Order: structure tokens, then sequence, then C-alpha cells
């Protein structure tokens, strides 16, 4: 099957955009950590959350 | 003042909703418009082939109507 392969990697590219503007590097993050989390969340990305689920 | 990352929610995006849902065909409708073209088809086709009885006929007159042929 070739198509749902490209219908969900659109949708998956899109993904890596949370990724990007919450750590470094496009796929692995030093993100999670023992003492908790690393870095917080900027003003942009809680509302792109809401605008992707939707 | 401390400024953070702000809470929103609004409409929840809709956990869990169902899209797929019977479309155009019903079931016994679609066999009614199947048949049907079926029936249709036949009818329409074996009318051509009465009317190319009378070029059928015609053209083989032509071979016994020559004769200096």
């Amino acid at each position: 099957a070739m198509t749902p392969f490209f219908w969900m990697f659109e949708e998956r590219e899109k993904m890596f955009e949370f990724y990007e503007r919450v750590s470094g590097a496009r796929m692995h993050a030093a993100y999670v950590r023992p003492g908790g989390v690393h870095q917080d969340l900027p003003l942009g990305l809680m509302d792109d959350i809401y605008e992707f689920s939707k | 003042x401390x400024x953070x990352x702000x809470x929103x929610x609004x409409x929840x995006x809709x956990x869990x909703x169902x899209x797929x849902x019977x479309x155009x065909x019903x079931g016994y409708s679609m066999f009614a418009v199947g048949i049907g073209a079926l029936l249709f088809g036949y009818w329409s086709m074996m009318k051509w082939n009465r009317e190319r009885r009378r070029l059928q006929i015609e053209d083989f007159e032509a071979r016994i109507a020559l004769m200096p042929l």
C-alpha cells in the first residue's frame, strides 16, 4: 500500500515542529531527565497543540 | 509578574467521533439501478442488431443481383 504511508507522513512532519520548538534536534531529544523536564513549553506551542488536535 | 504557558481547550477537539457512515448506496436500491441498467442494455442493443438485419440482407442481395461479375 502506497497511499496510507504518504497520507500520514504529511501529518507526522507537522509533529516534529512541536519537537523542534520544544527541544534542539528534530527526532531525539535530551528532554525527559531524572530532574523531571529540562525546558518549559514556549508560548507559541500551547495554542498549536489545540490547533493540531482539532 | 510571572508569565508562563497558558491553558486553552475551547472545543476539546471532540474525543473519538465516528466519521464513517453509509452514503449514496443503501442496499436494495443499488440492485434496482444495477440490474435496471442491464435490462436497458440488452433492449437498446438488440434493436440495433434488428436494424443491422436490414443492412445484412441488402448486402447479400448485391451478390445475387450481380451475375456479370
